[PDB]
């Protein structure tokens, strides 16, 4: 699709057999959803945040569909205020950002 | 209101 | 121009006299800038994201210059680790999400 940015580019994306809306965000190297629980190992990691660091579950090669559109990769857990999808997964799924 | 980049 | 996502979509613009490198933010519902005197009234703000959020002054109708493109709109300053374009530029010239 074409996604304009009038009002926040939030999607319906599919993990684990849930749907969930998530924002399109380039401005993200990653993608940090909401607390939620997911298959097998994970690393503790930590991400830069306003005023320092803040404490994520990192899960490698997991499964999301964004639009009907499929990647696996990296998906981050823990305290963002919004399902944000990043670079790694848009790059992914093909997206560009266009003027 | 929401600016949500990450490093 | 299309833009890909496999690095971070920094781009150079311009407020007046001034080069910021800043970042294209779809997940960005603001614009805002580091160490930046603009001209006219403020008022303070406070804006979130992963982490918290910072204090930041508002100005309004404050031209930027990005890509060739004219923008004018709300620019919002303080301590941002990391200068950003938001969508009411976005927007302004014409910016989409493309996949």
């Amino acid at each position: 699709p074409q996604i304009t940015l009038w009002k926040r580019p939030l999607v319906t994306i599919r993990i684990g057999g849930q749907l969930k809306e998530a924002l399109l965000n380039t401005g993200a190297d990653d993608t940090v959803l909401e607390e939620m629980n997911l298959p097998g190992k994970w690393k503790p990691k930590m991400i830069g945040g306003i005023g320092g660091f803040i404490k994520v579950r990192q899960y490698d090669q997991i499964p999301v569909e964004i639009c009907g559109h499929k990647a696996i990769g990296t998906v981050l857990v823990g305290p963002t205020p919004a399902n944000i999808i990043g670079r790694n997964l848009l790059t992914q799924i093909g997206c560009t950002l266009n003027f | 209101r929401q600016v949500n980049f990450l490093g």
